[PDB]
RNA sequence: UACCGAUUGAGCGGCUCAGUGAGGUCCUCGGAUCGCGAG
RNA sequence: UACUUUGAAAAAAUUAGAGUGUUCAAGGCAGGGCC
RNA sequence: UAUCAACUUUCGAUGGUAGGUCCGUCGCCUACCAUGGUGACCACGGGUGACGGGGAAUCAGGGUUCGAUUCCGGAGAGGGAGCCUGAGAAACGGCUACCACAUCCAAGGAAGGCAGCAGGCGCGCAAAUUACCCAUUUCCGACACGGAGAGGUAGUGACGAAAAAUAACAAUGAAUUGGAAUGAGUGCAUCCCAAACCCAUGGGCGAGGACCCAUUGGAGGGCAAGUCUGGUGCCAGCAGCCGCGGUAAUUCCAGCUCCAAUAGCGUAUGCUAACGUUGCUGCAGUUAAAAAGCUCGUAGUU
RNA sequence: UACCUGGUUGAUCCUGCCAGUAAUAUAUGCUUGUCUCAAAGAUUAAGCCAUGCAAGUCUAAGUGCACACGAGU
């Protein structure tokens, strides 16, 4: 059990520091690992050049074609393979663009039934691709 | 280095329910009963009574005859009499922790507008307290807010240049005139 | 494939919006809000179809 | 119509002045120009219009009274040395030169590479 | 996606062995030159 | 001598908080009354 | 942080004595001796996307996280080093060297340091005017007078915080009607301010779809809100999660309607509460992850 | 405000995490009529800098035989 003692406070501390390591959660946060091999190297959002137009099918029991993109980053050189959310978005992309790409929902995660993709574009030739959706900034 | 102090606080406290239909409604009961304009101004009354009650309770905590609970018990107890939201009966620490927002939104100037026969309902008395209508004693307040202590309730009236009191009409009535 | 993105926002028959009325804004819509949910009574929802 | 009170007063005649907080009353006009303060101030202190000064007028909020500071002189001499430079500048008293500040830095640090009397004519 | 892997693998940094050592500062004396002294 | 209580001592700003109708408020440290 | 358990001590590491040196104390340094000094209560070494603190965010109580950032102290002016002047500097809007970078040149030479205020480039997800004045705040100087990108005032600005329009009031069965009510805006005076600007006070224009039009995300559940209609047919797409789309889709693409917050709101990544899923308060270890095979044994705890 | 909800199964009670929820940081998408206050090249680069400026300074009172001047300026 726990050491109630008076003088303990020594064993205490070096007790709870040393199992919070066997967190998950916190020896991600707290390494050098899980950062060093994060392609934003923590970052909100990163820009890129588009190198080619990649479709990866959704896993079981889905059944359809994501529509996604092989993108180098620029601060890094990096390849990742992001995802154009929206419908008809792809063709909005042109291949060699600048593009802004995200996370994508959960950090670090596959979301949905897309198998490896953990980004997603959010910008294309400096123009959001939200606003080429809606008809605005033709581009 | 500027010669500016960077302070400012907030007033309001969004819900930790964003969808909770038993708050909805009794939020949305205060909107239209008294005439407020969003949330906001709900969440900041309720926020306003927050502070009251904690800064009360504190003083239940410590006992009596305490030379801060004393003073500052009676600053604060003074304080609510002053706006009127208290009653000069039963002035003490523990009855502070039974006040309702609505005391509150009682004291608004809109509020004691509507009740003073001065605006038709409390939607009107909002717009024209917007408009440089009212004044409370000589001063012209342009804001619904204004809570009205009860040293300055006997005067509320309207301004000496708006056309619901003594004054010059407004602009679409001589327009009127004018052209007929 | 990649040959089939933008298919369905496509076939769709374009149909464009219509010129409605404004609407209240700030207090006007709250009062709006309040003497229909709660003044002007007599379950069903707000947008019911049935 | 347009009232002058004086507030408070106090007569500290060291920088040989009374100084005192002008509360001009309008309930219909617009704010009433310091000019017109300024004659009918003087009037009541029994003097002229040259060594009164007002400034600082801030009218309330709805209109009615408009509150100020003010101080008068024993003499207009007095006012030339104890007043600063911009109140008399907004009588017929002061005038202001004509050069600009980047200009002054800039022919200062033209001087700096001459040196005897030739300093003189590169800066002019 | 990481790992092992001949390639004295390769690149880029931190602190240092040894050698070479610019430039000041002091100490010894050195007297262009100036009017015993300043240099 | 640990504990406990008291006193001394302590940069302000910030926080808490007293007073004060910047039209209200965030704030400011000012400003109120009489002829 | 032990996947750092011994470290320091020829070439000062601990101490003694005499001296040198410094404004002064001291292995600060030198000379001669002594063999010490630190460490399981974590020395030493390594890491830090580490300047420290006053503080900040979030919190029922405890806590967790942040603090380059206007206040205090320290440190450095491209990288190190050396010195001049002076009461005060190892100064760089002083100087002398080497290193990197870079400027002019009759190719002999000369000169440079924006982590000062503007501004440029580069880097990036990421951050403003090559503006005005010394009037306020203070500092410096032979001085009441000069100077000050320190500072102050404007410009840019949805980092944020406070207040607060987008209608109000009456008859008639609605782009129906009816007269009233001040703003936005716009000029003109005054006020303001070193001149200006903004606010405020007046009067002159200023609303009937008061065309002076409120957006941003959702409508299967969690989670407030359509057994609606058309299109697509495991396609395109939706979906944080569970799922939806397999020709009658409440979940996709749209129309209508509705809901929520509102001049805001969605998303991405950190951080906090959620989390009693780091448990000192306050968790668990028979079978769900879990008590060393067992016993002895010092520090430690009791 | 000392708060929980979805998800393992035919169904159930649990351990458990993933997901939801609400503040706060920068960034970004869309959008914006008033008024006040206010941060703002810190994060990658103590990276590189065109140009201008940022520290100069007289009292009756340390010197002061040019200007312009009846000693003073």
């Amino acid at each position: 059990g726990k050491c109630r003692g008076l003088r303990t406070a020594r064993k205490l501390r070096n007790h709870r520091r040393e199992q919070k390591w066997h967190d998950k959660q916190y020896k991600k946060a707290h390494l050098g690992t899980a950062l060093k091999a994060n392609p934003f190297g923590g970052a909100s959002h990163a820009k890129g050049i588009v190198l080619e137009k990649v479709g990866v099918e959704a896993k079981q029991p889905n059944s359809a074609i994501r529509k996604c993109v092989r993108v180098q980053l620029i601060k890094n050189g990096k390849k990742i393979t992001a995802f154009v959310p929206n419908d008809g978005c792809l063709n909005f992309i042109e291949e060699n663009d600048e593009v802004l790409v995200a996370g994508f929902g959960r950090k670090g995660h596959a979301v949905g039934d897309i198998p490896g993709v953990r980004f997603k574009v959010v910008k294309v030739a400096n123009v959001s691709l939200l606003a080429l959706y809606k008809g605005k900034k033709e581009r | 280095p500027v010669a500016k102090t960077w302070v400012c606080s907030k007033t309001y406290v969004t819900p930790r329910r964003p969808f909770e239909k038993s708050r909805l409604d009794q939020e949305l009961r205060l909107i239209g009963e008294y005439g407020l304009r969003n949330k906001r101004e709900v969440w900041r009354v309720k926020f306003t009574l927050a502070k009251i009650r904690k800064a009360a309770r504190e003083l239940l905590t410590l006992d009596e005859k305490d030379p801060k609970r004393l003073f500052e018990g009676n600053a604060l107890l003074r304080r609510l009499v002053r706006i009127g939201v208290l009653d000069e009966g039963k002035m003490k620490l523990d009855y502070i922790l039974g006040l309702k927002v609505e005391d509150f939104l009682e004291r608004r100037l809109q509020t004691q507008v509507f009740k003073l026969g001065l605006a038709k309902s409390i939607h009107h008395a909002r717009v024209l307290i917007r408009q440089r209508h009212i004044r409370v004693r000589k001063q012209v307040v342009n804001i619904p807010s204004f809570v009205v202590r009860l040293d300055s309730q006997k005067h509320i009236d309207f301004s000496l240049r708006s056309p619901y009191g003594g004054g010059r009409p407004g602009r679409v009535k001589r327009k009127n005139a004018k052209k007929a | 494939s990649l040959a089939r993105a933008g298919k369905v926002r496509g076939q769709t028959p374009k149909v464009d919006k219509q010129e409605k009325k404004k609407k209240k804004t700030g207090r006007a819509k709250r009062r709006i809000q309040y003497n229909r949910r709660f003044v002007n009574v007599v379950k069903k929802g707000p947008n019911a179809n049935s | 119509t347009v009232t002058v009170r004086t507030r408070k007063f106090m007569t500290n005649r060291l920088l040989q002045r009374k100084q005192m907080i002008v509360d001009v009353l309008h309930p219909g006009k617009a704010t009433v120009p310091k000019t017109e303060i300024r004659e009918k101030l003087a009037k009541m202190y029994k003097t002229t219009p040259d060594v009164v000064f007002v400034f600082g007028f801030k009218t309330q909020f709805g209109g009615g009274k408009t509150t100020g500071f003010g101080m008068i002189y024993d003499s207009l001499d007095y006012a030339k040395k104890n007043e600063p430079k911009y109140r008399l500048q907004r009588h017929g008293l002061y005038e202001k030169k004509k050069t600009s500040r980047k200009q002054r830095k800039e022919r200062k640090n033209r001087m700096k590479k001459v040196r005897g009397i030739k300093k003189a004519s590169v800066g002019a």
